[PDB]
RNA sequence: CGCGACCUCAGAUCAGACGUGGCGACCCGCUGAAUUUAAGCAUAUUAGUCAGCGGAGGAAAAGAAACUAACCAGGAUUCCCUCAGUAACGGCGAGUGAACAGGGAAGAGCCCAGCGCCGAAUCCCCGCCCCGCGGCGGGGCGCGGGAAAUGUGGCGUACGGAAG
RNA sequence: AAAUACCGGCACGAGACCGAUAGUCAACAAGUACCGUAAGGGAAAGUUGAAAAGAACUUUGAAGAGAGAGUUCAAGAGGGCG
RNA sequence: CCGCCGCAGGUGCAGAUCUUGGUGGUAGUAGCAAAUAUUCAAACGAGAACUUUGAAGGCCGAAGUGGAGAAGGGUUCCAUGUGAACAGCAGUUGAACAUGGGUCAGUCGGUCCUGAGAGAUGGGCGAGCGCCGUUCCGAAGGGACGGGCGAUGGCCUCCGUUG
RNA sequence: GAAAAUCCGGGGGAGAGGGUGUAAAUCUCGCGCCGGGCCGUACCCAUAUCCGCAGCAGGUCUCCAAGGUGAACAGCCUCUGG
RNA sequence: CGACUCUUAGCGGUGGAUCACUCGGCUCGUGCGUCGAUGAAGAACGCAGCUAGCUGCGAGAAUUAAUGUGAAUUGCAGGUUGAUCAUCGACACUUCGAACGCACUUGCGGCCCCGGGUUCCUCCCGGGGCUACGCCUGUCUGAGCGUCGCU
């Protein structure tokens, strides 16, 4: 669900979001556009997860 | 590709064969009693003639007497080493050796049929008692041990041919004289039996 | 249609990840007999059943 | 115009994938599988038909569980013991 | 870390399930590894994560259940998991007690006609 | 009017079990054609066969005579050889078609109801203790419950049986 | 119970059987590709060499394709190639 | 792999509008003729009648060759590379091929409702899988306002969840 | 010349509320606080993404609809767009 | 002289016959004779560092544990206190399916119990367990101007 991602992002990387936006691929694998709440730089916190 | 090709038919592609083969066809041919005994009465006669067992084919050359019978000391063996060194001293070898050059390939199908190697029938080894000659003698290439109470016509006469090369034991060969008879007396070991 | 069901959508999904070639490094084995992949499916020429 | 013309009309799906055979023979309207049989509790196989049935028979699928009933049976469908160990 | 079964079955219940939440954080890393473009060496250890998360969830819910059905030896109604699985036809059989249950009348022919050792002469 | 019995049909996410579907060579129960044959064809034949439907099992079904017989008699069932392409059936046309005896493979027998006798002597289940079994069984211990006189259990079944 | 049946199932052993248009429809990614709305219909397709040693290098060409060189008993075996 | 002696057969092909596969002559032939049309320079590039850009000339002419959807398709979308095959000339182009990318909803739909209809149960039928039937031969309601007897949470306060 | 979900107004008046107050029960009035999951969403939609074996003159449901001539959504010519 | 055409041969093509091979069939024989509400057969969809299919397996997903075995796997990287293989007894086993809460949309719940939103507090959120039909034994609860009974 949507709310079982924001309970799972808001545990795994320490933060809290705004809403989430989901969307399944034509690949059958689901897309979730996380929009974190104004209080946290998501470059930032792309750069603490681990992507460059 | 198989749409509108054509199915049933003997000259079909695909298809089936003309008349399919049953596994009710008769394989078996019954032969009568009588007319077995007075094939292994003919085969065992055949093998005592010198010149029919060169005919056959056997190297007996220099074998000492054409009904080469043994001793009852061959059925005490149970090594090949013994079986070997009789052999030699019978001046049986020789067939033996003839055997070990009939060892080739053979031609056809039969290769991917289980029948890959072909070589020639050497001498029999008829015996009364097994004690170990069939042991002592199975290994050698060509030898095909028998019972005298059981003598095969596919073993004594094989391709039908008359004259394999028999090898007796002393017990072996005066029994004969009860399991087929003679011309004054009736087999003993068969119910009702006179010597065609 | 641009209307989809979750059932139909997933059967699509999954015909769209059969329908790419072999990996090159799968024809270098020891008991390869693959030359291309026979059961690529064009979207002009076969159509998918349904 | 009964072929080629006739042909074009055709855009609306009788059958779809029917959810125990997998086939794409679930009829909407009488909303039965013309392959199994859905909403009907037996399998549907007919007699008259030897090819249909080993298309669709123990042969067919993996046998998930019956492929392990074969492997389990040759020891005598032993249970709670394990060997003796190192 | 190589993680074997070994090791894990002596540990505690709230000591392997830290070590889980451990190995799914490691995981976490490499998925995320493999999307960022690079690193072969991280590549081949997501596998080494992957079987070492099926180690540990093992002993686990081997140590669950040895615990279970220890719970439930003595008891007469246990769970249709812990109750012996062999054929359905095998467990719909008569028990190995009733069987061995002959009635009064058969156990009375067992008694007063008992089958002899017997040999006859020629 | 109420209250307790019983009988009768109800309801339960009641305590605990059980059935369903598949496979389908073989097996059992039904249902059941027309090609074809008769140089036509309708009865027949194909054929109680294919298809259809159900139910199983490691085998199934059958089975201990309401039998064969007409002998100086045999003795459950099943299968093999033979009887036998016979007796018989049949537009007495095409075709169909057993059985007993005999020789073998195997071989094994049995239980009730009824009639009666013993104080229901019988059974299922729940609680605790105690062995104990991944076929839930064994021994206790309970003004613990229930089934059951509209009949449980022991003796006993046509080869007779029971009591003294 | 036993003697009895068993073209399905799980293991096996064998053959006067077939040898890639044969033998199963299927020796191969075969009940696969493909076809039909569906019921269903339903293929074709084995062989480099002992070992890839699968042709480095140089050269003409936009490349595909060649010419020398090389590997091998053999390219008169050059990756659908005995 | 074969000679001789026996043994056995799925044992000899020109035909069957035979079966399967292969290749000819016809033949570099028929053909590539529906809806008015192309032209000039330039660019990239080995390569241009066809690509792209510009300029010109035309067409569709709002019941369109236009801008959006429903069915159906299912990645055809988009970018970048490729020029073997395919696009019945060609190709630097493409819906081809090859690598990656792309569909974000309380408010738009589905979901909800019932329509014609479909279809369990009870009942009836049926050798049987089942069929009929849908209010009919049915003990077909598991809902709420009120009252003592009690358990409960908060200073059991008096109320919430209840029996 | 559709039904149902859903929604509302009324008729009754069983009840309920507090005893001059920090009034009560109560409000379809104004604001405030929190929440709205699941699935579909790309593109083509036809002289080349559909169906006629094909980029097949066939077939295939709609919406928007400029200027001139004219009775005109006719034909002819033009703008936007192609 | 020609070109062209025909015949024969050499070589080169087109083509895939022939022969030689055979981890496949076919047939007979033998031993066994085992599916499922403890979720079968079948189907769907996932799962590999690089993977489409085939095979294998199930969110522990080309496998886990144990056992035996004793150094590989291999296309390419990469990393004996047991590599890997077989064995398989322990554990695990997504969705549909007899298919089971009601529907087949993955659409709606009902009830009990946990954890967040908390500060059991009722909505909300996540998790967990029940929630099918037919039927047997018992159990509980009420039904009947059923047959009686006593007050």
């Amino acid at each position: 669900n949507k709310h079982q991602i924001k309970q799972a992002v808001k545990k795994l990387y320490d933060i809290d979001v705004a809403k989430v936006n989901t969307l399944i691929r034509p690949d059958g694998e689901k897309k979730a556009y996380v929009r974190l709440a104004p209080d946290y730089d998501a470059l930032d916190v792309a750069n603490k997860i681990g992507i460059i | 590709h198989r749409s509108g090709q054509g199915a049933f038919g003997n000259m079909c592609r695909g298809g089936r064969m003309f008349a399919p083969t049953k596994t009710w066809r008769r394989w078996h041919r019954r032969v009568n009693t009588t007319q077995k005994r007075y094939a292994i009465c003919s085969a065992l006669a055949a093998s005592a003639l010198p010149a029919l067992v060169m005919s056959k084919g056997h190297r007996i050359e220099e074998v000492p007497e054409l009904p080469l019978v043994v001793e009852d000391k061959v059925e005490g063996y149970k090594k090949t080493k013994e079986a070997v060194l009789l052999l030699k001293k019978l001046k049986a070898w020789n067939d033996i050796k003839k055997v070990y050059a009939s060892q080739r390939m053979r031609a056809g199908k039969g290769k991917m049929r289980n029948r890959r190697r072909i070589q020639r029938r050497g001498p029999c080894v008829i015996y009364n008692e097994d004690n170990g000659i069939v042991k002592a003698f199975r290994n050698i290439p060509g030898i095909t041990l028998l019972n005298v109470t059981k003598l095969n016509i596919l073993k004594l006469a094989p391709g039908g041919h008359v004259g394999r090369f028999c090898i007796w034991t002393e017990s072996a060969f005066r029994k004969l004289d009860d399991l087929y008879g003679t011309w004054r007396k009736a087999a003993s070991l068969k119910s009702n039996y006179n010597l065609p | 249609s641009s209307h989809k069901t979750f059932r139909i959508k997933r059967f699509l999904a999954k015909k769209q990840k059969q329908n790419r070639p072999i990996p090159q490094w799968i024809w270098m084995k020891t008991g390869n007999k693959i030359r291309y992949n026979s059961k690529r499916r064009h979207w002009r020429r076969t159509k998918l059943g349904l | 115009t009964k072929g080629t013309s006739s042909f074009g009309k055709r855009r609306n799906k009788t059958h779809t994938l029917c959810r125990r055979c997998g086939s794409k023979a679930y009829h909407l309207q009488k909303s039965t599988c013309g392959k199994c049989g859905y909403p009907a509790k037996r399998k549907r196989k007919y007699n008259w038909s030897a090819k249909a049935k080993r298309r669709n028979t123990t042969g067919t699928g993996r046998m998930r569980h019956l492929k392990i009933v074969y492997r389990r049976f040759r020891h005598g469908f032993r249970e709670g013991t394990t060997p003796k160990p190192k | 870390a190589k993680i074997k079964a070994r090791d894990l079955r002596g540990k505690k219940k709230e000591e392997l399930l830290k070590q889980l939440d451990d190995l799914k954080v490691e995981l976490s890393q490499l998925r995320v590894a493999k999307v960022t473009g690079g690193a072969a060496s991280k590549l081949s250890k997501i596998r080494v994560v992957r079987k070492s998360i099926a180690r540990v969830l093992t002993v686990i819910n081997q140590t669950q259940k040895e615990n279970l059905r220890k719970f439930y030896k003595g008891k007469k109604y246990k769970p249709l998991d812990l109750r012996p699985k062999k054929t359905r036809a095998m467990r719909r059989r008569l028990n190995k007690h009733e069987e061995s249950l002959k009635t009064k009348k058969q156990q009375r022919k067992e008694r007063l006609y008992p089958l002899r050792k017997y040999a006859v002469k020629a």
